[PDB]
């Protein structure tokens, strides 16, 4: 019932999208200490470890991957922490990097798979669903294929998704979490519910997993469930600032606004560790309430704990 | 001596000479410098004295996604909009649309696929057409753009698949799809195979080339050639010239860069 991907036209645009933009390259930092610590890689494994801060983490990889630019597993890791410390293009920069190194990564894959979703390039992250799988079960997929007007690409892949969980005699997750993601982007979130809530019993004892409940609820208007796996999230790991943005961005969908800046400032100060990404949100948040002696005083290069009050942590 | 590319190769088989796309992973789209290329190609086929077949064959699913968009929003040398838009627009068009014009060899297209844009506008003016099965279509997305025809479709697509049917798929945007093709004649076979394997596809129909040409007098092909292209050669030379032109207009205006912008440009409100 397919007849190609672009689906007869009409499928051009939200191709070209993908593409469009390009590609940035890595932006690294200016100031990190670990310039030319030889366990500097070692250290960043350590701080992802011991539940340290994710931008420390994330220098001690910059250091790793200026230092050796074949170290797979060091721009994987930079990914990694890139993500969820909600850096969206610096993630998907090194776990590009990563990919193009080892071609058959798989969680490299995954990631970017996640992360292309976020960004909203949902064919680049079909394709790299296809090829993660693909390069994790080659036989099944190969004879899956080759069984070849009325399907586009997203339906496509999901029969065919589904049709491998079923050629095998267990559940192991990992591909609940891509039929989720196929479902997410189609926009028929309570399957994506279903997906996930299942794959957290068979192991709830995740952080990833329990943010992207409260992305997929927050995405259906459930606003109180998405605070609350948010906080669960949180409290599984309080290094994770992806969840915290999630959590204030919800607050201020629903009136909490008071929390919302605090939890922003909080983002803002999670960042800005080393001895950042969107403000206007915060600028909105302050708007919503209207205090002028906090809207008016925007700046990459103030203070956090200036914002006393009702901002005030 | 001609150059190399990455994305674009050739060979010559007795009276055949062969041009092979050969960037599958991004549906074969090509930039400018790429459409400069063939047009190189197709004056390098137009000057051997032993080729009197130019076939043009591609690889993957698409025969070509058509020009190539790949950073074209990113914000990061000329001294207005009109003068960067001259250079990197109106040039291309008009060299390589010009090339398959007057092209004097018999250009044959085997299509593995849908073709978009530009690409499509250069297969409209290949003289023979195959295709692969009948899933192929051409897309020429022009309104949704912001944008007008380009390539000689001004003249090509009214010449080969009517009046109203041109208008219909050009003014709403829609695809000139596989029966408009075969109700018009505009395939002369269609070979029917699996849409996986396209170069059992360009094997066969090199293969069935070569036995149609046994006994022939070649240079009566060419002379036939000759004659028959000075049908429409004034058209196509007219509509050449008033494209290129017209159409710096929609790019110096800003709507086809703000279009694109706004096409990539769907962050999600929420993570994961």
């Amino acid at each position: 019932l397919v007849n190609d991907d672009l689906n007869l036209g009409e499928d051009y645009l939200k191709y070209l999208g993908g593409r469009v933009n390009g590609n940035i390259e890595y932006a690294f930092q200016s100031n990190n200490e670990y310039f030319n610590n030889p366990n500097a890689y070692k250290i960043g494994c350590l701080l992802m470890e011991n539940g340290a801060k994710l931008s420390e983490a994330a220098l001690a990889f910059e250091a790793a991957v200026k230092e050796k630019p074949d170290h797979v597993d060091a721009w994987l890791r930079l990914g990694l922490v890139q993500t969820q410390n909600e850096k969206e293009l610096n993630g998907i920069s090194a776990l590009e990097e990563c990919l193009k190194l080892d071609p058959k990564n798989l969680e490299a894959m995954k990631t970017l798979a996640i992360s292309y979703i976020n960004e909203g390039y949902d064919m680049s992250a079909f394709t790299m669903l296809d090829k993660w799988a693909e390069t994790k079960y080659p036989e099944i997929w190969s004879r899956i294929k080759q069984q070849d007007t009325h399907i586009d690409m997203n339906a496509h892949i999901t029969k065919q998704f589904l049709q491998l969980a079923n050629n095998l005699s267990t559940i192991d997750p990992e591909i609940q979490l891509c039929l989720g993601l196929l479902f997410y982007t189609k926009d028929d979130f309570d399957k994506t519910i279903d997906c996930f809530e299942s794959a957290l019993r068979v192991n709830p004892n995740d952080e990833l997993m329990w943010n992207r409940l409260g992305a997929s609820l927050a995405n259906s208007n459930r606003s109180e469930e998405a605070i609350q796996a948010y906080h669960r999230a949180l409290q599984l790991k309080p290094s994770f600032v992806r969840a915290r943005y999630n959590l204030a961005v919800s607050s201020m969908n629903i009136g909490c606004f008071k929390e919302a800046a605090g939890y922003l400032l909080s983002v803002l100060s999670m960042h800005e560790v080393n001895t950042d990404t969107v403000i206007e949100t915060l600028k909105r948040v302050f708007i919503a309430m209207n205090r002028d002696d906090l809207l008016q005083e925007v700046k990459p290069g103030m203070d956090l704990k200036r914002f006393k009050g009702e901002f005030s942590f | 001596e001609i150059r190399q590319n990455e994305k674009i190769s050739y060979r010559i088989e007795g009276p055949f000479f062969i041009i092979h796309l050969m960037n599958p992973d991004n549906l074969n789209a090509l930039e400018g410098e790429d459409y400069i290329y063939l047009g190189e190609l197709l004056e390098l086929a137009d000057r051997n004295r032993d080729v009197y077949f130019t076939i043009i064959q591609s690889s993957g699913r698409f025969f070509s996604s058509g020009a190539d968009f790949k950073g074209i929003a990113k914000a990061q040398k000329y001294p207005s909009e009109t003068s960067k838009w001259v250079s990197n627009f109106v040039a291309r068009n008009v060299y390589v649309t010009d090339a398959f014009i007057k092209h004097s060899k018999v250009l044959i297209c085997c299509l593995n696929g849908p073709a978009i844009g530009l690409s499509a506008a250069l297969v409209a003016l290949c003289d023979i057409v195959y295709s692969i099965n009948d899933k192929v279509y051409l897309l020429y997305p022009f309104a949704n753009l912001g944008l007008i025809t380009e390539g000689g479709t001004t003249v090509s697509l009214p010449l080969k698949f009517g009046t109203n049917t041109t208008y219909e798929c050009l003014m709403f945007n829609k695809p000139f799809k596989y029966d408009i093709m075969c109700e018009n004649g505009f395939i002369s076979k269609n070979f029917n195979m699996p849409s996986s394997n396209a170069e059992a596809f360009n094997a066969k129909v090199l293969e069935e080339l070569r036995e149609k040409v046994k006994g022939l007098y070649l240079p009566s092909c060419l002379g036939m050639k000759k004659l028959l292209k000075s049908n429409h050669i004034d058209a196509f030379n007219k509509a050449n010239s008033v494209e290129v032109n017209e159409s710096l207009k929609y790019w110096v205006d800003g709507e086809p860069l703000k279009r694109f912008r706004q096409l990539g440009s769907k962050q999600r409100k929420h993570r994961l």
